[PDB]
This record gives C-alpha cells, structure tokens and sequence, in this order.
C-alpha cells in the first residue's frame, strides 16, 4: 500500500544503494534475484511480478558507467531492471556544470521517464529517496537538475534524500566548494529534509567503536544502509507507535529553509566487545547525544538542538524510552532551543536489525537512530563557506564551470544564498 | 435500545478500540469468529448496545475503524478479533496525515469524512434507540485531532441530542512523542469545547506509574495501557448492558459530572489495581476499592487532584455490594476531604452499582472526576503553544495546508477562556 | 397465457438474452437438453410464459435471436444452454453493420427484417394469450440501434395493443468503445420514445461499479454483468409464472411507471447484491434491502437520482416476506426523502410480493424507477451530438446509405423535447 | 462464414505476407503445407478442399520474378496455389508510369481474373486486404492500377491496405517523392483505409525495445505480421466485445479524404527483459501513445488525435480497459480534437498472440494494438511534398516518367490535389 521510489545518483548513490539493496534482500527472505525461497512486506519496495521475480522500485543513474556496469556483472546482475539502471557516454568529470547543464541535458529525460512508470505504478505514493555525493560532479549538477524537475511533476509530494557531506579535514575532490555550495544554493528549495553524513565521521567511528583499522568504502555503506532500514522500517514491519516518511517533515523542519538533520545510529558495536555490554535502552540512547557517535563531524553541544527523531526497533519497552528521554532532557549540557518546549518524536518497530553476512556489526537485540537537527551544523557551512570565499577571490577554478554553460554570476548568487542560509540559523537560535 | 455506535481515529483509536472490543466480546462471551458461547443468559440479553445480529448467531460490532493509512488497520483485522469487524466499516485513505492538524482536519481527512459519514449513518439508523457515538483517538496525532474533531462537528451537527462521548489520549507533560503536540492538542480542544458532551482525558505517562507503582510491572506494552483503558471504557457502560441496583446512563452521568456547559473534561479511576504477588494482601472489600479511586496516585491523568476542587464524582461499581456501605465511604470520603471539594455543590458524589462484576473479579468500581485540578493541563499545553507559536515554530506545516494564523490565535485565546472558567469556579461563595 | 416472446439484437442482446436464457431455465428446473428435471410443481405451472412444450418433455424457448453477422449466434448455440433454441429462430445475415445505424435500419436490416417477422408472427401466432415482447439490445451498436428499432417499429405497427418491453444498453458517460456511438443513440431514442412502452436503461459503467464496490468482483467479466441485467429482467416477470401475495403484470407497472407517454424510460435496481466473504455480515431482511434498493450506488444506471425526483418507483419483492415491513419500510422511504419525490403524485411507489425467491435466495426485489435525473443521461448525449453534427464528423457513413441530414436535425430535435419534457415535471405544482 | 481477400504487390508487400502467412499458418496448426495433422476457425482466410488441404485465400503479385520464384522454392512452395502466385516479365525499375501504365496494363487482367474466381467462391465477401510498398514502382502505379479496377468490379466491398510509408530520414530510391505522392493521388478516392507503417520507426523499436543490434527485414515483416494478426483476431477468433473490418472505416475515418491512421502495438519486449515487467492492461495501454512506440516516425503529440480503435488480445478484463482509457483521456498532454468527445473503439479478444518459432519477441500473455487516426501524419505529407516540389522544379527525373505512358500534366495535378488534402487536415485540426 505504501511505496517509496529510490533514485541513486553518481557512484556515493550507486555504492550506498547496492548496500541497502543487499540489506533490504536480506530483511524479506530474497535470494539476491527477484526470487523467494518455498516475506509479506516486501510491498513498499519490491513490485511483485506473476513469476515470482520481485523488481526493486530504484532507478540507478550516472553519467559514467564504471560503477553500474559492475552492477550488471555483480551478484544482483538479474535483480534490477535493465531499464532503470541508466548510463551517460562521459562522466561529468567533477564539474558541477557538465552534471546541470551540458551532460545532465542528455539524461535526465530518460531517468525521468522511468520515474513516471513506476510513480503510476504505486496503488499510492509517498515520497522519494535520494542518495547522491555532495562532492560535485553528477551527485551536484544532476541531482539539482533532477530535484527541481520533480518539484514540478510531483509537486507536494515528499523528497527525502541522503548526502554524503564533505568533510572538515578529510577531503577527495579540490573542487567541493564550488559543487558543495552550487548544489545546496538549487535545493533548498525542492527537497524537504536532507540527511547529512561524512566519510571521517563514519570512519571515527568505524575504528573508535568497531576494531576496525581499515575501513573501506563497504563498511560504510552498511552502516548508511541500516540507518536507512531503521527510517524506513515503520512502513516495512509492524510497531507500537509508527512513523511515516511525512511525518519527519513537519518534526525535524521548524523553517522552509532550514531542513539538514544530522545522523546517528547508537549501538555500532563489535561482536566481541558485545558480550561485555548489557545494551539496554537507556545507554543506546544516552550514547546517542554523545559527540563521539555522530555521523557528522560537527559537535552537537557547540549549538542548540531544535527537533529531535527517536527510532527504536526490536524488543523496546516504551515505559523505558519514556524514561530515557526524560533524563535526557534534564541534562543541563544537553541543550535544546527556548521555542520547542516539545523535542522528541518517537518511533518503535518490533523488528531487530539484521546483520548482513559477512558484516562487522554484532548480532543486536534492540536499536535506535536518532534524526537530530541542531544549530551546530550552521559551522559547517561556514567551514565550506570559508573555503568558497578563498578560491572564488582568485577565480581557482572558474573558466571550468563558466566554459560548460554556467556564468559567473550563479557563484555571488550561490554564496549570497548561503549566507543568508547561515543568518538563518542564528535568527532561530536566539530568543527574545 | 439504547445503542452506542463506536467511532475510532487515527493510530491510537484503533489500538485503544481493538482492546476495548476484546474486553466486550469477553463479557458478552463472544467468539473471535463471532459466535456466542456464554454461560449466563443476562449478557445476551443487552448485546444489542454494542453488537449487531446475523445469521448463524454471528454478532457484528456497531464500530467503525477509520484512519488515513491502512496499515494499523491491517494489523487489526489481522490480529485476534479482528475477524469480527464488518469489512464495509473500515474506512481508510492511502497519504497518512505527518502528525499535523491541518492536514487531517482540511486537506486530507475532508475528502475521507464524507465516507465515513455514509457508514455512521448506516449505522445509526440501524438502531432502535440511539443513545450516543462513543469516540477514541489522540488528541497528539494527525488523523485524531483533526479527522476526530471534523468527525465529532457534523455528527453533532446532525445528531443535535445524542450524547457525543470521547475517550482522549491528551499529551504527557514529562516527555512527548510528537514535536507539534501544542498545536495538535490547542487545535482539537478547540473543536471538543463546543461539540462533544463529556471527554475522559487520559495521558500515557498516568498508565505508566500505573502499571509501575500498583501493578509492579516491569515490561508494560502498550497493550497493557489500553486494557485499562478498555475497563473504564467498558465500566461507564455498564448500566446499558446489566442489571443493577442503582443504574446510571451515559446521559446520567453527564448531568451530574457537567455543571456548566464547557466543562466537561474528566480524569478516569479504575480499582481494584493488585499485582500477582501482592492479590493475597488485600481483603477485597467495598471499604478499600472506595479508598484508592480518590487517590492521586489511582487516577489515568497525570493532573493530581490535590492542586484542585472536585466539581462532581461519580462512582460506578459493578459486582454484589452492600448498599450501605457504599453509601457510608462515599460520605466518609466528602467529609474528610471537604476542601477537595466545591462548597457550591452541597453534594458531589453519584453512585452507581451494576450486579455484574468484570470477568475473574468479584468487585469493581469505575471512577470519574470533574475537577479545576484539570485546569493545570490547559495551561501547561498553552505555555507550550505561545513559546512555539511566538515564533512560527512549525506553522508553515499547517498554513500551507489552508489554515491561517488568525485560526491559532482563536484556540489559544478559547483554550486560554476555558483554564480562566476552571478557576473562576475554585473560589467559594462570594 | 400472457406468453411473452423474447427478441434479440446485435452483440449484445444475444449476449445478455444468452444469459437470461440460462437463468430462467435454471428457475424453472429445464436442462441445457430441454427436458424438466425440477423439484417444485409451480415452476411447472406458468411454464408457457416463456417455453413452448414438444414431445418428450422438450422445452423451446419462445426467444428469436437475429443478428447481422453469424459469428455470435455461432457461439451462442455452441456454448452452453444453446442447443435449446429452436434452429428456425436463427435469422442472420452475412455483411455486418459496421456499427452505423443507418446501414443496419435503412440497407442492410431492410432486406433481413421481413425474415423475423415470418418468425415472429409464428410464435406470436401460437400463444393462447400474448401479453407482450421481450427486447434486449444496445442502442451504441448498429444492429441494435438500427435493426432493433426496425422491428420494434413493425410490431408496433402490427400489434399496437400489446406492450413492448425494451431492455436496452445504453452509452455510459466516463469512457465510450464506438466512436459514432452519438449518432447511433440519438437516432435510437428518436424510435423508442414512440414505439415502446418501457424502456430499462442500463449502462456497463453503471455494473461495473456495483461488482467493484459492493460484489467486490475483481475480474468482472461481460458474463458477470449479463447476470445482474438477467436478474433485473427475471424479476420484473415473476408475477407471470409464480404466485404471490399481491401480483404486478408488465402492464401494471406501466400504468403504475408511466405518467405521460413519452416519459417511458426507467433505471432499474437489484437487490441483495452481497461479496462471498461479506455474507456472513448481513441480516438479510427486508428492512436493509429495501435499504440499498433506493441507495443511488446501487442503480444499473450512470445517472444519480439525487440530481432529480423519482416520478414513480416500483419494488417488486420475491420470497416469504411480512407484508407490513414492505409496507412500512416504503412509507418510510417516502418521509426521509420527501425532497426526491414529485409532489403532484401522493404516492409513488408501487409494491409486487412474489411468493418464490430466486434459486439460492431467501429474499430479492427488484427497482425500477422513472426519475426525472434520466435527463441528465439524454443532454449528455444531445452535447456530445451536436459537437461532431456541427461540422458532419462522420456523417457521409449515414448519408452514403440512404439517411438524410434532416433525419439527423428531427432526432436531436426530439431528444431535446423530451430532455425539456422530463424537465418540466421536475417543477412542483403552479 | 466471414472472408478476406490478401492481395500482396511488390517485393514489400510478397516479403511481409511471407510473414503473415507464416503466422497465420501457425495460429491455425497448419502444417507449412496445406495439411492439418491429425484449429477449426480458419475458415475466414484458408480454403478448404477434400484432400485436407488449405489453399490460402492470397494473391502473390509482382512485375518481378525474383522475390516470388523464392516462395516457389521455399518452405510454402506447396501452400499457395500455383495460379496465385503471378509474376511478370521485368520489373517497374522504381518507375510509377512502368508499374501504372506500360507493364501493369498486361498482368493487371491477370491477377483480376483469380481475384473473381476467390470472389465469387466466398459465403460472403467481407473485404480485402492490400500489402504494397509506397515507395514505388509495382507498389505505386500497379496497387493505384489495382485499386481503382476493384473499386468499379466490386464498389462498395472494403478495402483495406497496410503500406510502408517512406521513413523521414531513412530512404532506399531516389525517386520516392514522385512515386509516394502519384500513388497517394490515385488511391484516395479508392480506398478506405490505409495503415502507415516505416522502416526506421519499426528499426527503432526493434533496437530500443527488442536488444536487438542486426534488425533485417524479416524481424520487421514479423512485426508488421503480428499488427495484421490483431485486426484480423476479431474475425478468426472469439471474443466479448468483437471488431469486424467495416467498422474501422466509421470508427477511423471522420471525412472521405482522411483515412490514414497509424499503427502501434504495445508489448513489444525481448524475452529476458520481460520477467522484469508485470505487462498489466494499464501499462500496455498508456505505451500505446508514447511517441517512442508509434510504427510511424510522427509524433502523436504535434498534433491531435480524431480517433482511436484499441483491440485487446488474451486474458483481458474489460473493467481494466474501462478504467485505463479514462485516465488516459484525463491527461491534458493526450490531446483529442474538439469534435470527436467520443474517441475509442474497443475490441476485446480471447486469443493471446503466438510467438513464431525463432521470433523475437517474448511470450506475451495479453497484446493491444491501436489504430490512432491523427492530424500529425499532416506533418509527413508536409516532408513529403516538400521533397516532391525541390524535385520538380528541376524536372529531376520527369523524362522517365513522361516517356512511359504518362503526361506531365500528371505531376501538377498529384501536387495540387496533395495540397488540398494537407490543407484539409488544417480545417478538421481547427474549431469554431
Ligand atoms: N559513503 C560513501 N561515500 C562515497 C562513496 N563513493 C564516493 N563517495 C563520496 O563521494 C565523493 C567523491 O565524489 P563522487 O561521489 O565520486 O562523484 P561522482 O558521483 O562520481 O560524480 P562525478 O565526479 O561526476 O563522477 C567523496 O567525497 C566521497 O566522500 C561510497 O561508496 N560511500
Ligand atoms: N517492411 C518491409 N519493407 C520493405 C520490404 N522490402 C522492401 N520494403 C520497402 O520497399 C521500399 C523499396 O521499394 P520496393 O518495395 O522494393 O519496390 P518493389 O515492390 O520492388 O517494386 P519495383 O521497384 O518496381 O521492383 C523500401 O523503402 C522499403 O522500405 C520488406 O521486406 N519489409
Ligand atoms: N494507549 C495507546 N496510546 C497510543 C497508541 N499508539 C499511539 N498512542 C498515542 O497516540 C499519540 C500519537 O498520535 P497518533 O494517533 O499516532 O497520530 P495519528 O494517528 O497520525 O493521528 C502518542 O502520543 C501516543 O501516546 C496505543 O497503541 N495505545
Ligand atoms: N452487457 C453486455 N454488453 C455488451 C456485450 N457486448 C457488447 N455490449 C455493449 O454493446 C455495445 C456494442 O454494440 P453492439 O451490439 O456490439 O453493436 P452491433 O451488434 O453491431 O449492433 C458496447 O457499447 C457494449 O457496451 C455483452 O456481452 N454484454
Ligand atoms: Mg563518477
Ligand atoms: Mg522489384
């Protein structure tokens, strides 16, 4: 009855989506084809076909074709339709131009296309999820150049979508600012709640919690993947008290403007050091606030927390997480802003998250992630703001992206919207 | 006669409801499938207040289970008694409201309500003497406080008499569950002031402490709340379906509990309350179970009554009691605690005694309190409301859904009118 | 006596007669052979209603089906119940209509009409009492529209006094499958208004809504259909050949559904019409299927009632019922919606109770209403008629095969007479 | 009882009655002879005799030898009769005036004569069918020849004809534009209807739709086959809602001068990609009026639709074909003209298509196809006459035809009278 339509964008999207499309196979019993085994919910995401082939309701979409291809030769070669997987001729190259306007021109067409199959295709439609790199390049110009389409074909209905934030420090492209910011400037205003998470946070936590000293870029997916198994999973399992995906619109979003959400998602822990925690409901939320389990890499008691999402999953006793948070808003150190006197919403699942194969995460009984929106992510975009100023005082880059159809003046207006976007913030954190 | 039609909303209605008809459909000893199976003839002979008859001797709820996701409903009718619903009352939309008034009240709900309408009134004039619709929902959802309250305005629009009685699941002050409740809860209570004749205020947090203090229960599922809630759903109506000593309709109850025409919220009590270990520990007898109903610590709101006057009480008991000695407590309790209670109603207590006591227990009793006490939450939830809406929270939510600012202000300044009405009411003569 | 003799028409009559064939059979125990195999001896009784008798129990159906081309009727005696027709009742031509009326009236049904006559005249030559024919055709197609109003036009003339019933598939509204469909219906209805007593209007949008909403059919086929309009027609000629408390012959309803002459057009109803798993939720009394009958999303036609007034009803009831709750219960429908109902006729609704019900039922009854929101089915058609007319959108098909334009500006001319003619009973008296 | 007569001219029309009549063989459980081995409704097009040999009720036709000594010596050589199959001595050499004039004069008596003795062999003569090509030489002077003797010998019998109008960009002959617009002029008045299908629309679906990178002619003809198998289903098969072939003409063509429809067919899907696909009535449906599936390269949308004949094959509901064509007449993008509120003819068939051994497309439970008669195909003629005048003014290629029988007064009248008629479009596309 519900659905949702999962649009991966440059090769973050089409690597973050293969692992939840691995984790999702795993939660319904399917077989890494559209079979299943001689498993009812599988509705919201997988369409049903009378040969007993389930079809994933995702469009996979990039200007190069390295990463898809691999797709279509992996493991889940037969479970996707052709037709959704869709490839350009040549990369963007890192251009947030040739992703907007030159390459971006020639696909988003057909992506589109597909789109409207499916969207016709749902007995009712409940929003979308968008996964893409806010590095540059496709997951820049493409995903802006496909948001705004949808914000007119689909209008009202609700865009969620997941972005891999550059880091402070760590850094893979010289170009972010003017991608970062050039993305963020043509979406504020057609995406409804934007999940913010980076590499040196997962990181962090990968080798502070996980005994992990070499991480690659699969870990992380996973442990993006089941962040997005416990958001969607009030629609896949049954519950106590469910949550819908338009719900976290109106919860974690006080202004139009300000719509960017950290993650967290408390109890990554190893198999071995699992024997020696009791993992009860009010540590796994308690870590939760913690700066050390931030998937984001920016501190939250350096601001105010303004809406806070509580998802809880497996065996949770609500008197417990009435308890839990209650103490929580007691803390003096964990502050919350004058005007929202109501902080939480809360969410429960009965289903555990389950553990792929071959994964590092421990075997958990009970689980929570925490979709928080604070006044403290306002530094990093003056962080990237800073870096923009630097580059743009000596045009670093610019001949690139003014050459390819863009001009000159989209970057004043780009930064001059992102600094209306940082006063924004601090209007909502001071009172009176 | 005398025919109660039930209505749910949203999440919590359904959950609370399921609960209340397997409660029912014990007492009446009603099958899963809808047989009956009873021992003593006397619960067959009121079924009509709640069940309709077929063919087969297969009893249909008079309920209607509405929501604007199908999914809670799903989970209903799969679950056991969930067989026993008719199909056709299942009205549900496809876009759930995201926990926003506006959305369930105007854009949403308006083109779900006309539906549910077709089925109420198919419903009600099915009945040969309709005494009133009983409703369960939230007043912190979506789906509850505006599709429940555009639900409760064009029944009481089209059915002026009947008695509208709504069980309401008001916000806990310790720790919410919904970041918009103020303007939810602000919102609905605009809406029940003028349309429903009496509202049972119950928080989650009260059933907490509950199960925690009295039950020693240590893993309380939501299930359990709505079980106490289902008791004093069930025992408020137990005149319509028993004999009794001394019966007391819905329609009784609230001449003697409403003295003016807005107040008209009450805290709910429901004893005896024992854990397993500790049942071996009380005598069991009419003296007690009067004992822990006027006490705070017993009481489903999380308003403490000692902050406050009881305008009226009432007391319905159920079970073979000794007459007198419900008199005699009842008089003992407005003695000892004459300041707990209004000193311009010479008397505040009604009494009621069903013959019949609840499945497994000899005694019971079912308490309902008016009190100014219950002005402590109105306020609370405005203070919370003026600090949000102070500075446009979150009302772009509910403006671009059609409502207008000038909307907000109207049910701050009624709900700020009807806290003013409870504390005129607590100073005494003159 | 009071034989009725049934005619076929096109695609679709030999379809829906098909079906209406193998009901009536069923009701009267006759095998797909012929032979009589029932239980009961009344079903036996009235038989010559619609049988004729042969040696060795035989049974020939009294039906002529005529059809341009013979592929259906080529399915019709292949399928089942169709070697029960007599061979010599089979008048089809070669060339097919090409869905035109003209060519199916004026050119090709021309040379064919004289062949059905010589076996109509046969069979209505061989009733002890002929009380009328039995018509069921489609006023979208050619064959219907133009040959079935071509015989209605012949026996009207040669058999002025009997009563001529038309069962007739009218165009719905929301989607169309022929696109001359204007055309032909409006040359159509230029016929029946004169040459018919009473037409059933009917349209598949209309039984495609109650199989999805209340049969909750999910592949509903054109057989599935077929049924509801043979029970429609079953219904309507049970007094003939069952008996019952009060009886209502063909020309009873007439006089009791006809006011004026030309206001002969009715939209029918059946009742009980419950899904398999939603049997068992039903009391199945008179009181709810009076209920539903008079429910506008329980009509075989597109128009809604609520956009006018009922100028007459009938209900005729099947099966061992209380007299007084057919009474009360249509008085009471009388009261609630006094607003539906004309106010210059006292009574409007005409009660028939067969004592018999269909095979399988307790209880049925059948509507039929002569409202004056019909008008709403016809201006539809007169503005889809005039949009392709005012600029000849395919008339040199009709023109090429006799017809003239003139013929084409009195058609529309009259259907716009009679939409003003409905129009002007739907004002109350002075 | 019902009949059609298939009459095949030009290497076009003899190739793509090859495949029809493959096809038709197999529906049937012919046996590529005129045996029967050891079902019944093949009386509309096979003839029966008492040996249990069919002879088709066909005519093979060609100026040339070539392409019809072929069949004489292919897998058919026993299934035609031989006095069918009729052959001349040289080609029209791609000249109209050859086909019409000089060599058309002395095989049209021919192949008229076998047209009466199937004629008058008939219960009862339904129509006929013409395959030819419009690109010129015998598919151009000897169909115009053709027509014209039918139209007087039988008068007001139906003729249908199925032509490969000549692609926009695509082209074989240099000379089509005389040819193509000669035929038009001489064939108006003389047919009914006429089905417009192109190479290059055809190699585009069959390229885009089929993975097939190699597309030949047989792969088109087999194509085609399956349209011709869907108009003729009604006839050979049973069904609820039946179409007979002198209801086309009422239902597609509002005005003498204007019977060109289109054609589409929608479930045209290779067999790998079609487990991906749940091929519901809704979706086949709605892929009938993309512009990515018409067989002609026009597109639907340029101009307005005037009518609309849908025929549904195999396990079809009809409530579905109910509610599918009323959402497609919400869409404002699916433009029908003000005149015409009432658009669709709607046929419904039991029989599901039958895939030819060696085929291309899948195993397709349920098949639609559509019979949109359109104002865009004014857009072709426009190309195509654009082309004739650049020629003519030149006096191109005029000496072949006016030496060969014909006039050059010819040439003037066959534009203006293409003028009129593009003009006439202009007038029915306007209201009020
Ligand atoms: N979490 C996660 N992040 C990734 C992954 N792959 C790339 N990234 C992020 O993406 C950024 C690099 O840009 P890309 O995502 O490769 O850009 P693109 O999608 O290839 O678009 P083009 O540059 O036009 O090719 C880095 O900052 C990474 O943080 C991945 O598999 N998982
Ligand atoms: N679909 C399809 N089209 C064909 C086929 N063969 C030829 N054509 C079309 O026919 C055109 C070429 O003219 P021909 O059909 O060969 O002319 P002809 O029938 O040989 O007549 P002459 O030129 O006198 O020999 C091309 O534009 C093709 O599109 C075929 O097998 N299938
Ligand atoms: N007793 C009880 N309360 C519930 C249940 N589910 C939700 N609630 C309460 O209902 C509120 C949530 O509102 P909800 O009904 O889900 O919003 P809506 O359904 O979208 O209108 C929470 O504050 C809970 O306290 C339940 O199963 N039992
Ligand atoms: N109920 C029903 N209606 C049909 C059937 N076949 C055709 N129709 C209706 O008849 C109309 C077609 O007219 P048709 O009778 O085929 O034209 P004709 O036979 O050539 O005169 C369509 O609009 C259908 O709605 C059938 O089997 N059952
Ligand atoms: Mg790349
Ligand atoms: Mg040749």
């Amino acid at each position: 009855m519900r659905e949702c339509i999962s649009v991966h964008i440059g090769q973050a999207g089409v690597q973050m989506g293969n692992a939840c499309w691995e984790l999702y196979c795993l939660e319904h019993g399917i077989q890494q084809d559209g079979i299943i085994p001689d498993d009812s919910s599988f509705g919201t995401f997988f369409s049903e076909t009378g040969s007993g082939k389930h079809v994933p309701r995702a469009v996979f979409v990039d200007l190069e074709q390295t990463v898809i291809g691999e797709i279509r030769t992996g493991h889940y070669r037969s479970l996707f339709h052709p037709e959704q997987l869709i490839t350009g001729k040549e990369d963007a190259a890192n251009n947030y131009a040739r992703g907007h306007y030159t390459i971006g021109k020639e696909i988003v067409d057909s992506v589109l296309d597909r789109v409207r199959k499916m969207a016709d295709q749902c007995s009712g439609l409940q929003g979308f999820l968008i996964f893409h790199s806010f590095g540059g390049g496709t997951g820049s110009g493409f995903t802006s150049l496909l948001m705004e389409r949808l914000s007119v074909d689909y209008g009202k209905k609700s865009k969620l979508e997941f972005s891999v934030y550059p880091a402070p420090q760590i850094s893979t492209a010289v170009v972010e600012p003017y991608n970062s910011i050039l993305t963020t400037h043509t979406t504020l205003e057609h995406s409804d709640c934007a999940f913010m998470v980076d590499n040196e946070a997962i990181y962090d936590i990968c080798n502070r919690n996980l005994d992990i000293e070499r991480p690659t870029y699969t870990n992380l997916n996973r442990l993006i993947g089941q962040i997005v198994s416990s958001i969607t999973a009030s629609l896949r399992f049954d519950g106590a008290l469910n949550v819908d995906l338009t719900e976290f619109q109106t919860n974690l979003v006080p202004y139009p403007r300000i719509h960017f959400p950290l993650v967290t998602y408390s109890p990554i822990i190893s198999a071995e050091k699992a024997y020696h925690e009791q993992l009860s409901v009010p540590e796994i939320t308690n870590a939760c606030f913690e700066y050390s389990n931030q998937m984001v890499k920016c501190d939250p008691r350096r601001g105010k927390y303004m809406a806070c999402c509580l998802l809880y999953r497996g065996d949770v006793v609500p008197k417990d997480v009435n308890a839990a948070i209650a103490t929580i808003k007691t803390r003096k150190s964990i502050q919350f802003v004058d005007w929202c006197p109501t902080g939480f919403k809360v969410g429960i699942n009965y289903q555990p998250p389950t553990a792929v194969p071959g994964g590092d995460l421990a075997k958990v009984q009970r689980a929570v992630c925490m979709l928080s929106n604070t006044t403290a992510i306002a530094e990093a975009w003056a962080r990237l703001d800073h870096k923009f100023d630097l580059m743009y005082s000596k045009r670093a880059f610019v001949h690139w992206y003014v050459g390819e159809g863009m001009e000159e003046g989209e970057f004043s207006e780009a930064r001059e919207d992102m600094a209306a976007l940082e006063k924004d913030y601090e209007e909502v954190g001071t009172e009176s | 006669m005398r025919e109660i039609v039930h209505l749910q909303a949203g999440q919590c209605g359904n959950q609370i409801g399921a609960k209340f008809w397997e409660v029912i459909s014990d007492e009446h000893g009603i099958d899963p499938t809808g047989a009956y199976h009873g021992d003593s003839d006397l619960q067959l002979e009121r079924i009509n207040v709640y069940y309709n008859e077929a063919t087969g001797g297969k009893y249909v709820p008079r309920a209607v289970l509405v929501d604007l996701e199908p999914g809670t409903m799903d989970s209903v009718r799969s679950g056991p008694f969930g067989q026993i619903f008719r199909p056709d009352n299942f009205v549900f939309g496809q876009s759930g409201a995201g926990n926003n008034w506006a959305k369930g009240h105007y854009t949403e709900g308006a083109e779900l309500v006309d539906s549910v309408l077709d089925v109420v009134r198919k419903e009600a004039e099915s009945c040969d003497c309709l005494q009133g619709f009983q409703l369960t929902h939230s007043l912190g959802g979506g789906t509850g406080s505006g599709m429940g309250t555009l639900l409760i305005s064009k029944i009481r629009e089209e059915y002026p008499d009947r008695i509208m009685n709504t069980f309401s699941v008001v916000p806990s002050p310790k720790v919410s569950d919904t970041v918009v409740e103020p303007y939810n809860a602000t919102l609905s209570v605009h809406q029940l002031v003028e349309n429903t004749d009496e509202t049972y205020c119950i928080d989650n947090e009260a059933l907490y402490d509950i199960c925690f203090r009295t039950l020693k229960l240590t893993t309380p599922t939501y299930g359990d709340l709505n079980h106490l809630v289902s008791a004093t759903m069930s025992g408020v109506t137990t005149c319509l379906r028993f004999p009794g000593q001394l019966n007391a309709d819905l329609r009784k109850l609230a001449v003697n509990m409403v003295p003016f025409p807005r107040l008209h919220f009450f805290m709910p009590g429901f004893a005896p309350l024992t854990s397993r270990g500790s049942q071996q520990y009380r005598a069991l007898t009419v003296p007690e179970l009067t004992q822990q109903m006027f006490d705070a610590k017993n009481m489903m709101a999380a308003c403490d009554p000692r902050h406050g006057r009881y305008l009226t009480v009432a007391a319905i008991f159920r079970g073979r009691m000794s007459m007198k000695e419900v008199d005699e407590q009842m008089l003992n309790v407005q003695n000892k605690n004459s300041s707990y209670f209004v000193e311009w109603i010479p008397n505040n207590v009604k009494t009621a005694v069903c013959d019949i006591p609840p499945r497994g227990l000899k005694m019971s009793a079912t308490f309902i309190g008016n009190s100014t006490a219950i002005q402590e939450l109105f306020k609370r939830i405005s203070e919370q409301f003026t600090a949000m809406f102070r500075r446009k929270a979150f009302l772009h939510w509910y403006t671009g859904e059609g409502m207008d600012e000038m909307e907000f202000t109207e049910a701050e300044s009624n709900m700020n009118d009807l806290v003013s009405e409870y504390q005129q009411y607590q100073d005494a003569t003159a």
